[PDB]
C-alpha cells in the first residue's frame, strides 16, 4: 500500500492506521497540508508518528503520505552559498518563492533546485562497459571558481556503466549514469539521498598528521589543531567567539567549511545570516565572497525541535559527502548546548528516563557518536583520494562551570580545548584565549610534521609554556611581599613573560598586518623572544637593571616584530629582518 | 548433545518500539534465545530474546531497530543461547565488539562453543591467589601490589594516563612463560584503538594478545556481550589450557553507561543517578569470572580500568566497582598537573590480597612494615599540608616540617618512575626505605623495634 | 610610640589573615559541597517521582 | 529433621541477656559492646574492613558454634575462610581442636544466582535456630544484609510492584524485622532444661 489515515492525533503524536508496510524512524507526510513526521512505534498495522510541525486542525482520516525513507540529505550541485534548516529547507528559496517572512507548515520545498543548469563533463577515463564500485567519481560539475563539484557514485550500488551522460548542461532531475547490475539495470540522476543517522562508508581511518592553519598566534603555536580533529571552546555571551569563528572560515587551509547554528536565538542567528554573505575570501587571484565554499544550516528556537535535534546530523553529513570528494572540510557546530537541549525535550515528550540533570541516558553515546565522524580519512573509490573533517563544537555551561552532563562529556571526548575567557575581554586582551585552562592532545601527533617542515619549534614553545605556568605561582606574592624581594633571577622572566602576552599572545583583528599571521612569522617571532630569554639566563649568572635600561630600544624592536607584515613584506624580507634581530640580541650581550 | 531440528523462521513481528522487537505466534519461545532478523533491504542483525509471555517473544536487537518493517522484516530462531566459537587461535588477531574478524582474517574454527554468561565456580575449588605479580610500578609493586588471580580496577578520571599506564604494566607483567594477555575495549576513540593496536605490536607481544575493541561508534548493545566474550576465551585459557591470562576490560563506565540505556529502555527500576536495580550483579558477573582453581594450572587475573564521572568515588560506577573487586589503583588529576607520570595517589588505592602475596618467602620481610609506615607519614603529611595553607608556613611545630620534607621527596621519587622503567620489587624497597631515613627512629610507629634494628641504619 | 603600635599590628594581622583563610578553605569548601550535595539529591527524589 | 525456613522455631519462653560477646577487639569491647543474643549492624563502605571484624569475631569469640552466611559478598574470601580456619585451633578442655570443627558455611557469592541470596538467609539462621536449642551459644554473621535487599528490590522490579524511597520495595523493613528478631538469648524447649542464644551480626554495605 501506499496511504496511511490518521485515526487519531493527541498532540504532536498521531497514532496513523493502515501502514503495514511502514519501517520505524521513516519519514511521513500527515495530514492535507503534508506535515512531517516520522514513525516512532509500531503496532501491527498502526505507526505511532511524532509530527516535526504543529498539528492543528488534522482531522481523522486524513491521508499519510509514506516516503520509505528515513530523515536523510539531498546531495549534490546547489549548496555552496545555501542556507538550510535542520531538516534541510532551503530558507533563501522558501522566502522567495512564497514572497513572505513565514515558513508556511507545508513546504515540502525541494532541497537542491531542479531549474538551474549545470555544466556537467564526465571523468574520461570511463567509458561505456567500465565496472564501477561505489564511491567512484564519474563526473564533475564546475559549481563555483573555487569549488569542483565531483559528481560520485553512493556508496550503497555497483554495477557496469552502460550509458554516461555527453559532455553539457543537465538539471538536477536529467539522467546521468546508468549502470547494468545482476538483476535490474538502475538510472540515477546527480543528487544522491544519503540518511544522517548513517556513518559514511570510507576504506581506512588515518592518522591526523598536518594542522590547521586558524591563522592566530595562540592557536596555531601553544594549542595546536590538526585538520582531522576535534575541539571545543566555550560558547559565553563575548569572549572572542565572533573572531574565532570568522577568521576560521576566512584564514585556514580547509577547502569547505559548514557552520551549523544549532537552535541558537533570533538575533543571534540574524547576525550570523548577513555577516557571512558579506565576508572575503584572499584566494591568489582576485578577492571573492566566502559562500562559494560555505553552506550554513541556520535554526532559531521557534522552529521545530527534531529539526534542531537533527541540524547536527545534517551538518556532518553534508560535511561528509564535502569529505568523500577530496577536499579537507572544517566544520563548526555553533552551539551544543543547544542540541542537548533539543534532546531533553525529545526524550521528556517520549516520557524517557533521565539520566543525570534531566538529559536522557543516551546522551554520552549520541556525543560520541557525532565526535568520532571526524578525522583524516582514505575516502572510497580508484581515484585514490584522501579527505577530512574537523569538528569545531562550542559550549555553553550554565553559569560558566565546567561540571555538567554535556560540558564534561564534551571535555572527555574532544582533544583540543581553546579556553575563551571573559576576564581577557574586560581588559581588551584581544584574542581572549587563556593560556592554563586551554591544552591541546594533539602534540605527539605533530612533532613528525614539525621535525620536517620547521624544527625548531618543539622545544621553542615548551620553554614559552613553563614561562607562564612559572608567572601565576610568582602573582600571589607580589602582592603579598612585593618585587623588594624578588630574585635577579625571578624578576627577569616575569618581565619576558609580559612581553610574551604583548608581542606574542595579543593580536588585534583589525589591523591589517595581523588578520593573518603565517607560520613563517610565528615561528620568527617567538625564536627572537626565547633566545632572548636564556641569553638573559646567563646574563644573571655572571645585574637586572643595566639591561633593562641599555637594551631599551632591542626591548622595542622585538615590541615592534608583530608589526612585520607578512602581506607586503615579503617572508624572505620578514627571516632577513628577525635574522638581523637575532645578531642585535647576540652583539649586545 | 546437539541440535539437528531445522529452525523457524518467523515473519511474525506485531510490535517495535525503542530496542525492542515483539513477535507473536512464536511456537515455544526460549529465554535468553539467539534471533537473526534480515531486514527488507536485505541486512542482518542479530537479537537476544529478552521475555517470553505464552506466545511472544520481547527480542532486543544488538544494532538497532532503525528500518524495521512490521510486514516485511522476518526472524529466524536460532534454538539455542549465545554461545562463541573459542579456539587457541584466538590469540594475536583482533575482533569487533560482536565476534567478527577486523584484521582481514577469517573466522574462528571453533575448538568448542561456550556459553558467554559464563557459570559461577564453585567456592569450594576456588583456591586463593598468592604469586605476586612484580609488574614494575613502584606504586603498585611497593603499596598495592597484586597476585596472580586477583581482581584489581584502575580508577581514573577523563584526560588522565590510564591506557599509558594500561601499555605499561603489559609490557612488564611477570612474576617476582608470558601472560596471554586479552584486551577488551568497549566505548574508546579511534585514536585509542591504535594506541593499544600499535603498542602490542612494537614490543612483539601481538603473538598472544586478543584484542576485543569496539568502538564509540559501534552499537550500544553490542557492548554489553563484549566483555562477555572477552572473558569466555579467557576462561577457555586459563581454565581448560592452563595458561596464566591477563584481562583488561578499559572504559568499564562505557560498559555501565551501555547499561543504562538498555535498562531504561525496558524501564526497570533506576538505582542510584538512573543506572538499574542489577547494576551490582551484572558487574559482578564479569568480576567475579577471576582467580585459579585447585585442579587446574591457569589462572586469570583481571584489570578493569574505569573513568570516574567529575573525579568522584561516590559516583555508582566506582563505588560498586569497589564491594566486588580487590582493591583498587587510584591515579589523580592533581598529580598529573605536576607532570608525574604515574600519578597514583595511594591514600584511597588498596590492594586486598597483597597481605598474603608479601612476607619472607615472598618478597622479604620488611614489605609489610615499610609499606605501612609509607602510607601513614603520607598521610599525615597532606594533614600537615592542609594545616598550614589556613595557620602559615612559620607557625608549625618542627616536627610537621619533616612531613612536608617527606611529601616533596615522596611523590618524585618513589611513584614517578617514567614510562619504560621497570624497577623490582627489591629496588622499590631500597627507594621506600630511604624516604624513612628522614626521621627520626622512635617516629616510626608501625615499625616494630626488632625489624628497625635489621634495615634504617643503612 | 610606633614601635607599640607596630608589633600590637601584626599580632592582630595573624589573627585576621588566619579567619580569612579558616573561610576561604574551611567553611566555604564545606558549604559549597553540601549544596552540591543536595541538589543531586533532589534529582534522585524526583526521578524516583 | 525437615523444617521450614521462613517458620520461627518454638522455644519456652524468652530471657533478657546478662552475658557479653566478647569479639577480642579492643574498641568493641570497652566502648560498644554486644552481648550473646544481641544483634548487631556494621554498616560501611568499601575498604572499611566490614569483612576483617567479622573474620576476627567468628576466629576468638566466647561463641560456642559459629555460622557464616555470605550473602551475595566475593568468592576469594569464602575461599580464605576454609583455608586459615582448619590451621587456628582453640583450647576449651585441655585439648586442641581446629576451630574449622565449630564452623559452618553458607556461601552465596555474586556471581551465584540473585533470588538464592533470600534462601541464604533463612537457610544460615534457620541452622542458627537448630544449634541454639542444643543449648549452645550460636553466633551469627551475615556478610551483607544490603545484598539481601538488592535482591528483593530486582525482584519486586519483575512483579511491578511500587517501590519505596530508592527503588526498594514497601516491605523491606518487615524482612529485616522478621530477621534479627530470631536471635535472643532464650529457654529451650524440652525437659534438660538448657539455655541458648543466637547472635546476629550483620554487615550493611550502604
Ligand atoms: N587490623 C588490620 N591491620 C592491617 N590491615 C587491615 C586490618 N584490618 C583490615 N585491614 C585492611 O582492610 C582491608 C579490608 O578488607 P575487606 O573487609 O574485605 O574490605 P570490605 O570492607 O570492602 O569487605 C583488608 O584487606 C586489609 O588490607
Ligand atoms: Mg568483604
Amino acid at each position: 500500500s501506499t496511504f496511511g489515515y490518521v485515526h487519531g492525533v493527541s498532540g504532536p503524536v498521531v497514532t496513523a492506521c493502515d501502514m503495514a508496510g511502514a519501517a520505524m524512524y521513516e519519514l511521513v507526510r500527515v495530514g492535507h497540508s503534508e506535515l512531517v513526521g516520522e514513525i516512532i512505534r509500531l503496532e501491527g498495522d498502526m505507526a505511532t508518528i511524532q509530527v516535526y510541525e504543529e498539528t492543528s486542525g488534522v482531522s481523522v482520516g486524513d491521508p499519510v503520505l509514506r516516503t520509505g525513507k528515513p530523515l536523510s540529505v539531498e546531495l549534490g550541485p546547489g549548496i555552496m552559498g545555501a542556507i538550510f534548516d535542520g531538516i534541510q529547507r532551503p530558507l533563501s528559496d522558501i522566502s522567495s518563492q512564497t514572497q513572505s517572512i513565514y515558513i508556511p507548515r507545508g513546504v515540502n520545498v525541494s532541497a537542491l533546485s531542479r531549474d538551474v543548469k549545470w555544466d556537467f563533463t564526465p571523468c574520461k577515463n570511463l567509458r561505456v562497459g567500465s565496472h564501477i564500485t561505489g564511491g567512484d567519481i564519474y563526473g564533475i560539475v564546475n559549481e563555483n571558481s573555487l569549488i569542483k563539484h565531483k559528481i560520485m557514485l553512493p556508496p550503497r550500488n555497483r554495477g557496469t556503466v552502460t550509458y554516461i551522460a555527453p559532455p553539457g548542461n543537465y538539471d538536477t532531475s536529467d539522467v546521468v549514469l546508468e549502470l547494468e547490475f545482476e538483476g535490474i539495470k538502475e538510472k540515477f540522476s546527480m543528487v544522491q539521498v544519503w540518511p544522517v543517522r548513517q556513518v559514511r562508508p570510507v576504506t581506512e581511518k588515518l592518522p591526523a598528521n598536518h594542522p590547521l592553519l586558524t591563522g592566530q598566534r595562540v592557536l596555531d603555536a601553544l594549542f595546536p589543531c590538526v585538520q582531522g580533529g576535534t575541539t571545543a571552546i566555550p560558547g559565553a555571551f563575548g569572549c572572542g567567539k565572533t573572531v574565532i569563528s570568522q577568521s576560521l572560515s576566512k584564514y585556514s587551509n580547509s577547502d569547505v567549511i559548514i557552520y551549523v547554528g544549532c537552535g541558537e536565538r533570533g538575533n543571534e542567528m540574524s547576525e550570523v545570516l548577513r555577516d557571512f554573505p558579506e565576508l572575503t575570501m584572499e584566494v591568489d587571484g582576485k578577492v571573492e565572497s566566502i559562500m562559494k565554499r560555505t553552506a550554513l544550516v541556520a535554526n532559531t528556537s521557534n522552529m521545530p525541535v527534531a529539526a534542531r535535534e537533527a541540524s547536527i546530523y545534517t551538518g556532518i553529513t553534508l560535511s561528509e559527502y564535502f569529505r568523500d570528494m577530496g577536499y579537507h572540510v572544517s566544520m563548526m557546530a555553533d552551539s551544543t548546548s543547544r542540541w542537548a537541549e533539543a534532546l531533553r525535550e525529545i526524550s521528556g515528550r517520549l516520557a524517557e528516563m533521565p539520566a543525570d540533570s534531566g538529559y536522557p541516558a543516551y546522551l554520552g553515546a549520541r556525543l560520541a557518536s557525532f565526535y568520532e565522524r571526524a578525522g583524516r580519512v582514505k575516502c572510497l573509490g580508484n581515484p585514490e583520494r584522501e579527505g577530512s573533517v574537523s569538528i569545531v563544537g562550542a559550549v555553553s555551561p550554565p553559569g560558566g562551570d565546567f561540571s555538567d552532563p554535556v560540558t564534561s562529556a564534551t571535555l572527555g571526548i574532544v582533544q583540543v580545548f581553546w579556553g575563551l575567557d571573559k576576564k581577557l575581554a574586560q581588559r581588551k586582551h584581544f584574542p581572549s584565549v587563556n593560556w592554563l585552562i586551554s591544552y591541546s592532545k594533539y602534540m605527539r601527533a605533530l612533532d613528525e610534521y614539525y621535525d620536517k617542515h620547521f624544527t625548531e619549534f618543539v622545544p621553542l614553545r615548551t620553554k614559552a609554556k613553563e614561562i607562564l605556568q612559572e608567572e601565576e605561582d610568582l602573582a600571589e606574592i607580589v602582592q603579598l611581599v612585593g618585587k623588594a624581594s624578588l630574585a635577579e633571577t625571578d624578576k627577569i622572566t616575569l618581565e619576558v613573560a609580559k612581553l610574551i602576552k604583548d608581542d606574542f599572545l595579543q593580536q588585534n583583528g583589525y589591523t591589517p598586518y595581523d588578520r593573518f599571521c603565517p607560520f613563517y612569522k610565528t615561528v620568527g617571532m617567538l625564536s627572537n623572544m626565547i633566545a632572548f630569554y636564556d641569553m638573559a639566563r646567563r646574563a644573571v649568572e655572571t645585574t637586572w637593571s643595566i639591561i633593562r635600561e641599555h637594551m631599551g630600544e632591542i626591548l622595542y624592536k622585538l615590541s615592534s616584530m608583530k608589526f612585520k607584515d607578512p602581506v607586503k613584506d615579503g617572508e624572505a624580507k620578514i627571516k632577513a629582518d628577525y635574522a638581523q634581530l637575532l645578531e642585535d640580541m647576540q652583539n649586545a650581550f | 548433545n546437539y541440535l539437528s531440528q531445522p529452525r523457524l523462521t518467523y515473519k511474525t513481528v506485531s510490535g517495535v518500539n525503542g530496542p525492542l522487537v515483539i513477535l507473536d505466534h512464536v511456537k515455544f519461545p526460549r529465554y535468553a534465545e539467539i534471533v537473526h532478523l534480515t531486514l527488507p533491504d536485505g541486512t542482518k542483525r542479530s537479537g537476544q530474546v529478552l521475555e517470553v509471555s505464552g506466545s511472544k517473544a520481547v527480542v532486543q536487537v544488538f544494532e538497532g531497530t532503525s528500518g524495521i518493517d512490521a510486514k516485511k522484516t522476518s526472524c529466524e530462531f536460532t534454538g539455542d543461547i549465545l554461545r562463541t566459537p573459542v579456539s587457541e587461535d584466538m590469540l594475536g588477531r583482533v575482533f569487533n565488539g560482536s565476534g567478527k574478524p577486523i584484521d582481514r582474517g577469517p573466522v574462528v574454527l571453533a575448538e568448542d562453543f561456550l556459553d558467554i554468561m559464563g557459570q559461577p565456580i564453585n567456592p569450594q575449588c576456588r583456591i586463593y591467589p598468592e604469586e605476586m605479580i612484580q609488574t614494575g610500578i613502584s606504586a603498585i609493586d611497593g603499596m598495592n601490589s597484586i597476585a596472580r588471580g586477583q581482581k584489581i580496577p584502575i580508577f581514573s578520571a577523563a584526560g588522565l594516563p590510564h591506557n599509558e599506564i594500561a601499555a605499561q604494566i603489559c609490557r612488564q607483567a611477570g612474576l617476582v612463560e608470558n601472560f596471554a594477555i586479552v584486551f577488551a575495549a568497549m566505548g574508546v576513540n579511534m585514536e585509542t584503538a591504535r594506541f593499544f593496536k600499535s603498542d602490542f605490536e612494537e614490543n612483539g607481544s601481538m603473538d598472544n594478545v586478543c584484542l576485543f575493541l569496539n568502538l564509540a561508534n559501534d552499537p550500544t548493545i553490542e557492548r554489553i556481550i563484549t566483555p562477555r566474550l572477552a572473558l569466555t576465551t579467557a576462561e577457555f585459557l586459563a581454565y581448560q589450557c592452563e595458561k596464566h591470562v591477563l584481562v583488561i576490560l578499559t572504559d568499564m563506565s562505557s560498559y555501565a553507561e551501555a547499561l543504562r540505556e538498555v535498562s531504561a529502555a525496558r524501564e526497570e527500576v533506576p538505582g542510584r543517578r538512573g543506572f538499574p536495580g542489577y547494576m551490582y550483579t551484572d558487574l559482578a558477573t564479569i568480576y567475579e569470572r577471576a582467580g585459579r582453581v585447585e585442579g587446574r594450572n591457569g589462572s586469570i587475573t583481571q584489570i578493569p580500568i574505569l573513568t570516574m564521572p567529575n573525579d568522584d568515588i561516590t559516583h555508582p560506577i566506582p563505588d560498586l566497582t569497589g564491594y566486588i573487586t580487590e582493591g583498587q589503583i587510584y591515579v589523580d588529576r592533581q598529580l598529573h598537573n605536576r607532570q608525574i607520570y604515574p600519578p597514583i595517589n595511594v591514600l584511597p588505592s588498596l590492594s586486598r590480597l597483597m597481605k598474603s602475596a608479601i612476607g619472607e618467602g615472598m618478597t622479604r620481610k620488611d614489605h609489610a612494615d615499610v609499606s605501612n609506615q609509607l602510607y601513614a607519614c603520607y598521610a599525615i603529611g597532606k594533614d600537615v599540608q592542609a594545616m598550614k595553607a589556613v595557620v602559615g608556613e612559620e607557625a608549625l611545630t618542627s616536627d610537621d616540617l619533616l612531613y612536608l620534607e617527606f611529601l616533596q621527596k615522596f611523590e618524585r621519587n618513589f611513584i614517578a618512575q617514567g614510562p619504560y622503567e621497570n624497577r623490582t620489587v627489591y629496588e622499590t624497597l631500597d627507594i621506600g626505605w630511604q624516604l624513612l631515613r628522614i626521621f627520626p627512629k622512635e617516629m616510626l610507629k608501625r615499625i616494630p623495634q626488632s625489624t628497625l634494628s635489621e634495615f634504617y641504619p643503612r | 610610640s610606633l614601635q607599640t603600635s607596630f608589633v600590637t599590628l601584626d599580632e592582630a594581622i595573624k589573627i585576621t589573615n588566619r579567619r580569612v583563610n579558616a573561610i576561604e578553605h574551611v567553611i566555604i569548601p564545606r558549604i559549597e559541597r553540601t549544596l552540591a550535595y543536595i541538589i543531586t539529591e533532589l534529582d534522585e527524589r524526583e526521578r524516583e517521582e
